[PDB]
């Protein structure tokens, strides 16, 4: 579930297919902003658009809503703060 | 001719083994669905023995969703789509090697078989919630792992991507094996430096410069 989130904030019925666990150095430096503790980043890959569509929650259990990043196939992402 | 057997013997029995096996099939009876399913739980050492180690990629934890997963890190069963992070393997396997073009299948068992071992930090996972058995004893197994093959073997490629794969690297002897690092395949940090790192390339080369028989990259569906 954290699609749900996703298509709230996207209108995108997407199914996420890995979810990758990052230090806050690591998305300090992408995202330019760094969290408090490590994110995992739930990927989701956008075929009618092209773009791969993730989202940015904080660790198990939590699996707090930090930020999603739309990338395109140019690999520039849209990044916006939840 | 030494098998993880060998090395993994007394291990195999050891409190928080057994206690992680129990806690992981207790889940199962109470109805929890867990990934993978436990045949395949250990499959990386199924396919690559301890003799067998060339080269070696660390993975996180088990594909959450169903179908996905069986056993070995980054490859998915042959039908599912290719996961973001393995796509993106692909693309710079496809850029520095010549005549590499992408398989349309995520599945690899040929690189287990070639030396390979795709060894995920943490061998199991509740569907649907990632990273749901992190602190269940499992980095303690795998971490034993890592060391053994460090003590134990010499001349062994090691392919760190992201800063939690490289802090497990800490044991490796970096005179004893050859350690690569690069920023994760995922497609936040791939563009920051894991495209172009070249390490399936600098892994080949390593081994054949040591008189091995270099990696076909090329994944291939069993028959």
């Amino acid at each position: 579930n954290l699609s749900d989130i996703i298509e709230k904030e996207t209108g995108k019925q997407l199914v996420i297919q890995e979810s990758i666990l990052m230090l806050p150095e690591e998305v300090e430096e992408v995202i330019g902003n760094k969290p408090e503790s490590d994110i995992l980043v739930h990927t989701a890959y956008d075929e009618s658009t092209d773009e791969n569509v993730m989202l940015l929650t904080s660790d198990a259990p939590e699996y707090k809503p930090w930020a999603l990043v739309i990338q395109d196939s140019n690999g520039e992402n849209k990044i916006k703060m939840l | 001719e030494l098998t993880w057997h060998d090395v993994l013997a007394e291990e195999k029995q050891q409190p928080y083994f057994l206690n992680t096996l129990q806690t992981v099939a207790s889940e199962r009876q109470s109805g929890v669905t867990i990934y993978p399913p436990q045949k395949d739980v250990f499959n990386a050492f199924r396919f690559t023995e301890l003799g067998d180690v060339k080269v070696v990629i660390l993975g996180q934890d088990p594909y959450h969703g169903p179908g996905q997963a069986h056993g070995l890190a980054f490859s998915v069963r042959p039908g599912i789509a290719i996961p973001p992070s393995l796509l993106n393997m692909y693309k710079e396997l496809e850029n520095t090697i010549p005549g590499f073009t992408r398989p349309n299948h995520g599945y690899l068992e040929s690189w287990a078989r070639q030396g390979v071992l795709l060894l995920n930090t943490v061998l199991t996972v509740r569907a649907g919630q990632a990273h749901s058995h992190a602190s269940l004893g499992w980095e303690t197994f795998t971490d034993k792992v890592i060391s053994l093959i460090n003590q134990h073997r010499e001349g062994v490629v090691f392919l760190l991507w992201g800063s939690h794969a490289q802090k497990k690297g800490a044991i490796i002897d970096k005179q004893r094996h050859h350690v690569l690092k690069a920023p994760h395949p995922s497609p936040l940090s791939a563009h920051r430096g894991f495209f172009g790192c070249n390490h399936f390339v600098l892994a080949n080369q390593w081994l054949e410069q040591r008189g091995e028989t270099p990696i076909d990259w090329m994944p291939v569906l069993p028959a």
